């Protein structure tokens, strides 16, 4: 669970976490709560439920 | 339409939305689609009585047509790379588009030119919110069905001469749009200091070494940053001015950046030189120092002759460079 993070993780979460912050700009109640995901290499927003 | 909604947020009136419902080209009749959308801007907005004011406070002066006055068919159709910097503070939004559209249809009366480029910048926020209302009028005045995109070059033929045209639009939406690459979310801060630097960055990117040969100068808004004087300067300095680019200033209002662009324009080698450096000691600071009024000063060996002048609208030409 210690140690600086690997370069993927680095890129990972450097990456997930400016979405977050867009994703947290780009919402209304219409659009769903989400889960900052990865999936063929692209950064997808899968619904937290 | 996208727009219509875009232009009712950034707090613009009705009567803009509407004209772009109301606006139709016939791409049958004998009158060029920019002639047809000139004529229902005048009709629509009423630009009767702002543009003979604005005739009448520069000396009667052909507001009209300033280009088709001082060239002839060859000169005014042989220009083909225009920079316009700017609107001009003294008239409306539709006056100021009007005057832009005007200035593509003097531009394109042969039919033996070879192909135009018109950049238009869009430097303060008092006018890049009318931006895409000004692209959308474009694809009409060119008649881009021929084969919109939220960036890009317009592009069609224009004029009575159907001149093959290219119209860039440069402003702070399409910069926002560029840096985050076109994502979603361009809702972050940008000072017109900023825009006019990454401007530079752009044309230092995009490899453009064709030469400006008409240079439209104005009333800015953001006098501070969108400076006439400093402005041209800059251009100077680059080297983006063609040997004989023509300038064009143009404006109602007359103020000390007017005398100042007119005393360094027409100034003998000597005032020129000194101007430079009376700015340098007396405006730059240690927090100042970055500026690109700092690095981009202007060159006094450039010499300029008077082409044209109307109480407070004139052109000149690049006479020659001293070296």
């Amino acid at each position: 669970r210690g140690g600086a993070p690997c370069a993927f993780d680095r890129f990972l979460a450097t990456v997930q976490g400016v979405d977050a912050v867009r994703a947290v700009l780009e919402s209304t109640p219409a659009i769903p709560s989400p889960v900052i995901s990865i999936l063929e290499n692209k950064i997808v927003r899968q619904p937290l439920v | 339409d996208s727009i219509i909604r875009d232009l009712e947020r950034e707090n613009v009136g009705p009567e803009f939305g509407e004209f772009l419902n109301t606006l139709q080209t016939d791409l049958n009749s004998e009158k060029p689609p920019i002639e047809q959308v000139k004529s229902q801007l005048e009709t629509h907005f009423n630009l009767a009585h702002e543009t003979q004011e604005f005739s009448r406070k520069n000396d009667n002066a052909p507001v009209d047509k300033l280009l088709t006055n001082y060239y002839n068919n060859y000169e005014v159709n042989v220009l083909e790379f225009v920079l316009q910097m700017g609107f001009s503070r003294d008239l409306s939004i539709p006056l100021n588009v009007w005057f832009v559209l005007d200035m593509i249809s003097q531009l394109s009366t042969s039919k033996q030119d070879l192909p135009l480029d018109y950049y238009l910048v869009l430097n303060n926020s008092q006018t890049g919110k009318y931006s895409d209302f000004v692209r959308y009028l474009i694809y009409e005045a060119v008649g881009a069905e021929i084969h919109l995109a939220n960036r890009g070059p317009i592009r069609g033929n224009v004029g009575a001469g159907d001149r093959k045209i290219t119209f860039h639009l440069l402003c702070k939406k399409t910069a926002r749009m560029i840096l985050v690459g076109d994502d979603r979310e361009t809702d972050f801060e940008m000072s017109d200091r900023s825009f006019v630097t990454l401007l530079l960055d752009y044309y230092q990117r995009v490899g453009t070494t064709k030469k400006i040969d008409l240079l439209l100068l104005t009333n800015n808004f953001d006098t501070n940053m969108n400076n006439k004087l400093q402005q041209l300067k800059i251009l100077e300095s680059l080297n983006m001015l063609k040997s004989n680019c023509y300038v064009l200033d143009y404006q109602i209002t007359v103020d000390q950046v007017t005398a100042n662009f007119n005393s360094y324009v027409e100034g003998i080698p000597a005032f020129r030189r000194h101007e430079i450096a009376n700015f340098l000691k007396k405006r730059k600071t240690p927090k100042n120092a970055d500026e690109l009024i700092f690095k981009y000063v202007g060159r006094w060996n450039i010499c300029y002759q008077k082409k044209f002048h109307q109480g407070n609208i004139s052109i000149h030409q690049i006479s020659g460079y001293l070296d």
